[PDB]
């Protein structure tokens, strides 16, 4: 779907510039996922991933 | 002449649930423009961005 797809846009220039040494990619991922799932803290979208 | 049957009862119709959708559109990103050269080094340019 493009909704699904515009999802994936915003975390694919979200995360990039990313290594996986540097910080946890939950906590990178974190962000657009709550936001994308609309979830009002960044702890539960750490427990849904 | 008034009837012994007593009269049926008629059942209200059935109201519509009136639904909206709400969709989005996906317009792509714009790419980079050309890379041009200038004269100046590095800090002005950079206060000057």
């Amino acid at each position: 779907t493009p909704e699904i797809q515009n999802l994936l846009d915003t975390v694919y220039n979200g995360l990039q510039n990313f290594d996986k040494n540097k910080t946890k990619l939950l906590a990178a991922i974190a962000p657009y996922i709550a936001a994308t799932l609309q979830l009002p803290s960044e702890n539960v979208a750490h427990s849904i991933l | 002449g008034q009837p012994l049957h007593l009269p049926i009862y008629a059942t209200p119709a059935d109201p519509k649930a009136l639904l909206s959708a709400a969709v989005a559109t996906s317009q792509g990103g714009g790419k980079l423009p050309e890379s041009f050269i200038s004269l100046w080094r590095f800090p002005h340019m950079l206060e000057n961005a």
